[PDB]
């Protein structure tokens, strides 16, 4: 281009692929609006899920 | 990095870039994300594409 | 069109200091950086160094990093090459050229007219 | 990176093909560009660019000149040789610091 060298990058997708993780109990996730106080240290949450995946 | 604590990771992260050493002055120093986060959301049937 | 005009023939002495000029005509003096090139005559072309005319930082090639100096007026688009303490061996022609840019463009299409100088 | 250029006097005739030859110490192929270059000096005037990254006629020049060159070798051709080629080709090196010129081929 320009009489200069040009370089292109091209990419192209048509494919995704869905995926779930999960972790085993005595472990669980905890899914909600989780608030952390460093001061006090404190984790508290009003109406948070319990989840596996 | 924060009062929270100070979290490191030593895994490479990936980008496009220039190398712009031993070049002139119109080599761009900026780094290139090739994917966004809506390219794994918005339109997932339909077909994606990137030029650089 | 693009031109690099340069200042006329000047006569000096060992230990003076010389000044020259080179005003970029047809473009964007602060997209293109401005090269400085030396001839002796009777010999080959040997670069010098370059000024980065967005940020002024200069550079010097090996045999050039004594005593030169690379300066620039952004406003009259001119660089200025200083020569201080001349010697005997300074004695050649001073060109300031363009480079063609794009990978790897230290390679000059548009040069000065030349000064030729003598110490 | 040091050129050696050959020869380092070139005696043709009008209407006969001149070359000249050009190595250097290194390799200045880059990603598909071969990074060499040909200039021409007449007495008292700046180099004007001829053959540029080894192959490319520089616009404005007559189409007699042309290029070629592989890794590390590289050549100018001037087939019908007139008479204002008098002047001194140097092939140029830009992929390394300081850039050298080369040393001259009278012709
Ligand atoms: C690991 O676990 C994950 C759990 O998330 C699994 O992910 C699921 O994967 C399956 C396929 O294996 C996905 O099923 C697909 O869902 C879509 C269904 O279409 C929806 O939307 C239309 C409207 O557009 C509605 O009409 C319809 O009712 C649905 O609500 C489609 O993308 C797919 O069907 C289409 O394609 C097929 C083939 O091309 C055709 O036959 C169909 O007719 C249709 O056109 C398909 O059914 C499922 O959604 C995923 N769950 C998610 C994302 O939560 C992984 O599969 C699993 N991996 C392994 C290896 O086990
Ligand atoms: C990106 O596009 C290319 C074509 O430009 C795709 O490659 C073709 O895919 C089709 C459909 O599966 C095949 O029939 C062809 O044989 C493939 N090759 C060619 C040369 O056409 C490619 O799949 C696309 N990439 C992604 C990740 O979807
Ligand atoms: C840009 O290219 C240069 C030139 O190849 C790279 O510089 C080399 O770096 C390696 C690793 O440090 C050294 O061993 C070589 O001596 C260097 N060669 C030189 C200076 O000519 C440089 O790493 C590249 N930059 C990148 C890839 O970010």
């Amino acid at each position: 281009r320009d009489r200069k060298p040009f370089y292109t990058v091209d990419l192209n997708s048509s494919l995704t692929v869905p995926l779930q993780s999960c972790v085993k109990p005595p472990y669980m996730l905890v899914v909600g609006n989780i608030v952390i106080k460093p001061d006090s240290q404190t984790i508290t949450c009003e109406n948070c899920r319990l989840l596996t995946c | 990095n924060n009062e929270f604590g100070t979290i490191i990771d030593w895994a490479p992260r990936g980008q496009f870039y220039h190398n712009c050493s031993g070049q002139t002055q119109s080599c761009p120093s900026a780094q290139v994300s090739p994917a966004v986060d809506s390219d794994l959301t918005e339109s997932l049937d339909k077909h994606k594409h990137k030029k650089l | 069109q693009i031109q690099l005009v340069q200042s006329g023939p000047e006569l000096k002495k060992p230990g003076e200091t010389v000044k020259i000029s080179c005003k970029a005509s047809g473009y964007t003096f602060t997209i293109y950086g401005m090269n400085w090139l030396k001839q002796a005559p009777g010999k080959g072309l040997k670069w010098m160094g370059w000024i980065n005319t967005y940020t002024g930082e200069p550079t010097y090639a090996d045999d050039f990093k004594g005593r030169f100096a690379f300066s620039l007026e952004t406003s009259a688009s001119t660089a200025y090459l200083q020569v201080n303490n001349l010697k005997n061996e300074d004695t050649a022609t001073y060109f300031c050229a363009k480079y063609y840019d794009g990978y790897y463009g230290w390679y000059f299409d548009v040069w000065g007219a030349g000064t030729t100088l003598t110490v | 990176i040091v050129l050696t250029q050959s020869p380092a006097s070139l005696a043709v005739t009008l209407g006969q093909r001149a070359t000249i030859s050009c190595r250097g110490s290194e390799s200045v192929d880059s990603y598909g560009n071969s990074f060499m270059h040909w200039y021409q000096q007449k007495p008292g005037q700046p180099p004007k660019l001829l053959i540029y990254r080894a192959s490319n006629l520089e616009s404005g020049i007559p189409a007699r000149f042309s290029g070629s060159g592989s890794r590390t070798d590289f050549t100018l051709t001037i087939n019908p040789v007139e008479a204002d080629d008098v002047a001194t080709y140097y092939c140029q090196q830009s992929y390394e610091d300081p850039y050298t010129f080369g040393g001259g081929t009278k012709l």
